């Protein structure tokens, strides 16, 4: 796919993605806190489209995610991230997509995420998360 | 305070 | 909360 | 070098 | 089990931990770097006898971890972490211990493991790593 | 003055600032690193004219500010930074402005500086900066 | 490398 | 001078020093909070006597520095540390020294002072702070 990096910033407002509960997470699309601005980042499209959207809005700066967690596995042999699952102090978005293969996840006992970067063709082909206090 | 934070990832195990 | 924090060091002009 | 440098984890989904 | 903390140091030079490829992972005594000088931190003794030691002694500093992965899973009832792997630049130590159950896996794309925390009991109940640069 | 707060960024690219060789510093605006993108930010105007320019363009991302340095004093009656120098470790720019009343100077032995934050109304009233790897 | 790195300011006293 | 380097740790317990009111500063020896246990680092000893000894004992971690000033001069033709203050957000301590020379200040708006290096022969050559969130 065609990879990406949105870099670092102070923060995550809203995060906004697809996915396919046959398939496997598609396009995003982050907004992130620049020192107190939204600031809304490329959007990482799909090769493809028929999916489903998603809009977390997180009420910034209270809320923020505290672990990010979902499934990988091949669809069409490649492989790729096939679910989400962002759990804030708040609340949990998710889990989002087909939720079979392989698990991972993130929590985060301090500290926070303030960039995301990976790869995206037909869906997700992976992603590295930024942290930093 | 003047303790120095640290980023902490985890736990795995629960 | 979820605001990145940052080492600042100053200010000079006080 | 001049670059801010960041920690990275992942990534997930090799 | 009982909770520790090692905290953050600046490095890390060796890590010894004991396994039983039956059960799970018992206790752990990491080697820290604390400003170039090598730091023993306290061993974090498995409540029980029985288990196969391994000492990984990292070439500090030219050899660091890049990656700790392992499994989850139920030992007489209690979830503990049953596997662990660590790759390092130069090589992989392990699999050691059981590797069935739930998978987990921390890649570090950036960034330097600098200090562990959790608790044992009988075995490993849970651990996290202190990150930074 | 009005303050002002650019926040955290990646880097700095350029730096452009007034001076007025019989008062003080007036107005600057920064153009800083915002993950490889070049990032003007806000300007932060003097109430007042008169001001020569400099516009210090940085040769991002091999040169970097390795010193800050200036005077403090009065200029009727307000403590205000009279001059500055910024040292790189390509070459020295400055001093700019009136190199009398109290010294300051912040080296920088490791890290980086991304950002800047202060006041100014007839001139430049104070400043911190923000440090970072 | 292995080493952690730190945000050192100075010296003064040259 | 014998230069030294104390390295990181996460906290700053308690500052011994030496100065005296005719020259400058002497030796010193700070005791370091490690992931919450005192550590006394190595004393960094003058190449002489003759000097006033000064215990700044710190209520950690309630209280913690917030700025470093003092003066830089000429002592027997080598320049030195000749005055030290340090302002926690509790009080004052300081100075102590010769008050004489070019002064020099670290305010700090946000961040902790970590750890010290330097040179020490008959008296302070010159200092660094590592300072870390
Ligand atoms: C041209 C392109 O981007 N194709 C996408 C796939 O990428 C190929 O994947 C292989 C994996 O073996 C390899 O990494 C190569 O560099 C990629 O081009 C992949 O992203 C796929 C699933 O999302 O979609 C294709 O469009
Ligand atoms: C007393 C003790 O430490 N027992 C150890 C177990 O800890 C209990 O585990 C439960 C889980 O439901 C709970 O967290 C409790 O606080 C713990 O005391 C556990 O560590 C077990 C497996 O290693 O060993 C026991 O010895
Ligand atoms: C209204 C205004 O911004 N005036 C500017 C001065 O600010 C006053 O300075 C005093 C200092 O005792 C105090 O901090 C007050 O809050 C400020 O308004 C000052 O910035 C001056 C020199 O640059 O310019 C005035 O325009
Ligand atoms: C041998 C020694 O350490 N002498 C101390 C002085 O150090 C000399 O200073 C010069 C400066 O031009 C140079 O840096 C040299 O490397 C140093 O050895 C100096 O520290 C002095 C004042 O404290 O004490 C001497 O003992």
């Amino acid at each position: 796919g065609v990879t990406f990096d949105d870099g670092a910033y102070t923060g995550i407002r809203e995060i906004n993605f697809e996915y396919n509960s046959e398939t496997a997470i598609g396009g995003l699309r982050v907004t992130y806190d620049l020192n107190g601005m939204p600031f809304v980042a490329e959007d990482h499209k799909s090769f493809i489209t028929g999916f489903k959207p998603v809009k977390i809005s997180l009420e910034f700066p209270s809320e923020y995610i505290v672990e990010v967690s979902g499934y990988v596995g091949k669809v069409e042999g490649y492989t790729v991230i096939r679910s989400l699952t962002f759990k804030t102090n708040k609340q949990t978005y998710g889990p989002y997509g087909v939720t079979n293969g392989t698990p991972f996840s993130l929590p985060i006992e301090n500290g926070l995420i303030v960039g995301f970067k990976g790869s995206i063709g037909y869906w997700l082909d992976y992603f590295s998360i930024y942290l930093s206090l | 305070n003047g303790k120095s934070q640290s980023i902490i990832v985890g736990p795995w195990g629960d």
